[PDB]
DNA sequence: CTATCCCCTTAAGGGGATAGGGA
DNA sequence: TCCCTATCCCCTTAAGGGGATAG
């Protein structure tokens, strides 16, 4: 049967699933005319026939958790009719990823569009300690995680078509919750565009509640819409198995080159570079092509989505076997002998070298840095004097430790 | 109308009032003084496509351009 | 707007764009990542001009483009 | 004193003469913003500073008759301070060619918008005889030629602003007047876009009555408009000096690339291949760079204006020197050898030679040679049989001789 | 119906020299 | 007598069209 993709309740077109187990998809002609009419990922260009490249089994692909593991724990779930992309997305396929709600053709459904259930403490302390050993949704990306929404003053369990508007993430790394917590609160302290989290606690459990800038509630404030929205592996239609660089992902120049066509161009390249300085300063070495996004607006126009999936990994050296030398960043700088990558072995002359080949203003290089160079110190603090009461001070300090290590590199040139 | 910000985007959206057309990449090239493989090229991999080149099918898709601010 | 039917009255308008906004050829090139020659070469001579090029300077413009029917 | 360049009454910018003899102009401020804004000639495009360029002088130059003789004519007439253009301009500024209207700076003297003297059949005869041995207007061209206004029934003369309708020709060739009213019935007649002309006769003169493509009278019928234009010399800054190819000018090619930046380029690439055919059937060779149009449209669009000016070279054969041998048309073919242009020694392969380079289509040039083939004979018929009774045979016999000679190497292979 | 493919001959943007342009 | 910008030099690279055909 096939799957009709919908998108906050507008035809946008049908994936079918052939004999042969070959993926196509062709756009309604209602939505290549719709005023709201745009692709439903770059990778895959509003045209008329049937799309039949990779792009869209890999776009489709994209939108389930990677862990192919627990690609069986939903087959075992939600009785799927194998780990197939279109099998398991006819199950868990209403609340997704980006702003595709993929229900089989059979599948009309009118599934509730705005319906709520108002979680108890324990309900909760269920559902957050449940990933560790009406639900029909999908997240994407590197750790275990589900998603929530929030009304009023509760947290409540979606039904139906409803959207989710917090993104949570259970504990898996010790404290994984509490690092990115920081990493958050720090980015947002530096001007970087990244969503508001804050820490639930249910009885026991902690964990972490992401604000998802790719929801809204409209006008009336009477729906809630979902926000089309696609990583970088979908943009340049490639699978989720090669999102790092030394994979075969898309890096710098791929990127910058991308958002020489956002709407917001010199801003968002701007942005980006900054943010891979920011990465370099908090050692996180998360920073592949399925961690940074763009919307997608009418007519096909996109640009940079808020930063996310923000984790330092420094809270982890030492101890155990891992150390500053050992960290390397996901998406590798123009060095003088090839592409250095280590951290601790990266200096401002690299990221220099980097702006020299992607022709990207020198001077706007030079102001990052600077800006950097000034800033982290009245950061940290601001940051440290936000962490909660039961803040683990070993994750502040591992983390606050190592960037004015790596900061002092800046201020004695900035 | 929608607002382009890449030749690639670009070319997509000319590929598309192409085939909302019905027209092919022949009868175009024809028209115009262009070869078929060229608004092939430019339909697949219009980054180092030429100007002229872009009006000329600009012409034969009986369609134009204008700039405005991005806001 | 004014439709544009050729790359000469292209770079005719978007000139005009930039004098009437008090741009110069090298900071626009700058923020970009072209050389400001690459700008002259546009404004005069337009017609063998990339169309990456084209969308670099109107970008750096605060510019979009748009496609419509010549009528 | 500097000239206030107007069109339709809007003021466009101002030309000025330096001290150093230097001409300039600069465009209103008013003017860049305005909804009808246009550049004055596509070889000086909006821009904001003072224009320098010898585009300035030629454009305006371009706007008085071609032989300094004409120009003395009128350095006598309205006592001209030089045969400078500035100077001239400054004196019959009013109604030129195109749509300028220069009036001194020093000089609102705003023009009757709409004012006519109704002639006499005597008055008229004085005007058009004299032309030989308030009226502020002026006329580009190869020969000698005023302007009259119809209105009505009855050609006037205007009087301020007030255009014109009807370009006058007074006979300069014998029958310059007829040879002409029958190459524009025929040109019609075969499709082409000319203008409907008609013959005036003044108790002896005989006078050819143009209509203008150039002049529109706007909906309420209470004020006649000037449409902006210019010719090919202007479009490329050129000096009407070179309007021959021969002499450095314009020719197919140039045209033709220039004409794919047209507003209907596919269209007017056609008919402009077409009218180079025409132009080799009546034996023309007055098709020099300065005998196209384009019409300049809102934003600095174009497209290509009627075909006018045309005159047959048969005529003249024989009984004088000339001969058809020694017929050349003014804008060449692709040949074998270089380039052919010889009328006689012209032939169907060559029109085709050239669509191949210029890369017309040639299906295109199949059609027009083949259409032409089967139409002539039918076309010549049409028209002789409308010659009024007074209309000199020869010139007739002449014309319709050498074409069908000509159109015979067309039906042979067509 | 597109898309590479062998071959081309007028040469993109650009490396950053570089010299009148105009106010 | 000075910023601005139309050019101008040398190497990597090479529009695309030109025309035969390959999924």
């Amino acid at each position: 049967p096939k799957l009709v993709t919908w998108m906050n309740n507008q035809r946008v077109g049908e994936l079918t699933k052939l004999a042969n187990g070959a993926h196509t998809f062709k756009y309604a002609p209602e939505w290549l005319a719709s005023r709201y009419a745009r692709p439903l990922s770059l990778s895959l260009p509003l045209q008329r026939g049937n799309i039949t490249s990779d792009a869209v089994f890999n776009f489709f692909d994209n939108l389930l958790p990677d862990s192919p593991i627990v690609r069986d724990r939903i087959v075992k779930r939600y009785h799927a009719k194998s780990r197939q992309p279109f099998d398991l997305l006819s199950e868990i396929g209403r609340d997704s990823v980006g702003a595709v709600t993929l229900i089989p053709e059979d599948e009309t459904v009118t599934h509730p569009i705005m319906a709520w259930e108002k979680l108890t403490e324990a309900r909760l302390e269920e559902v957050l300690t449940a990933y560790k050993a009406d639900f029909r949704i999908s997240v994407a990306g590197a750790q275990e995680k589900t998603a929530l929404l929030r009304i009023g003053n509760d947290w409540c369990i979606p039904k139906g078509i409803t959207p989710t508007t917090h993104i949570i993430k259970l504990p898996i790394l010790s404290q994984s919750v509490d690092n990115e917590y920081y990493c958050l609160l720090l980015a947002k302290e530096l001007g970087l565009n990244v969503p508001d989290a804050e820490i639930i606690k249910a009885g026991n459990v902690r964990a972490l509640a992401v604000e998802r800038f790719d929801r809204r509630w409209n006008a009336e404030r009477t729906v809630l819409l979902r926000l089309p929205q696609e990583d970088m592996c979908q943009t340049f239609g490639l699978p989720s198995s090669v999102k790092y660089e030394s994979d075969g992902g898309p890096g710098i120049a791929r990127i910058m080159a991308f958002l020489m066509g956002s709407s917001e161009a010199l801003k968002d390249r701007y942005d980006f570079m900054k943010f891979q300085v920011f990465q370099w300063l908090i050692g996180a070495t998360q920073g592949h092509a399925k961690n940074f996004s763009v919307f997608i607006q009418a007519g096909g126009s996109y640009r940079l989505t808020p930063f996310y999936d923000i984790i330092s990994a420094f809270p982890v050296l030492g101890g155990t076997g891992i150390h500053i030398s050992d960290l390397k960043l996901a998406m590798g700088l123009n060095a003088s002998k090839g592409k250095k990558t280590a951290i601790d072995k990266i200096y401002p002359r690299h990221f220099l070298a980097t702006a020299k080949v992607l022709r990207f203003p020198e001077v706007q290089m030079h102001e990052i840095l600077s800006d950097f160079a000034r800033m982290i110190p009245a950061a940290l603090d601001n940051v440290k004097t936000s962490l909660p009461t039961d803040f683990p001070e070993n994750v502040v300090t591992a983390v606050e430790s190592n960037v004015l290590r790596l900061h002092g590199r800046l201020s004695r040139e900035y | 109308f929608q607002k382009i910000y890449s030749p690639t985007q670009l070319a997509n959206a000319m590929k598309l009032v192409r085939q909302q057309n019905g027209w092919t990449q022949s009868e175009l090239a024809k028209k115009i003084g262009i070869k078929q493989a060229t608004i092939s090229n430019f339909e697949n991999n219009p980054d180092n496509t030429t100007l002229t080149t872009f009006f000329k099918i600009l012409q034969s898709l009986e369609l134009s351009m204008t700039l405005c601010d991005t806001k």
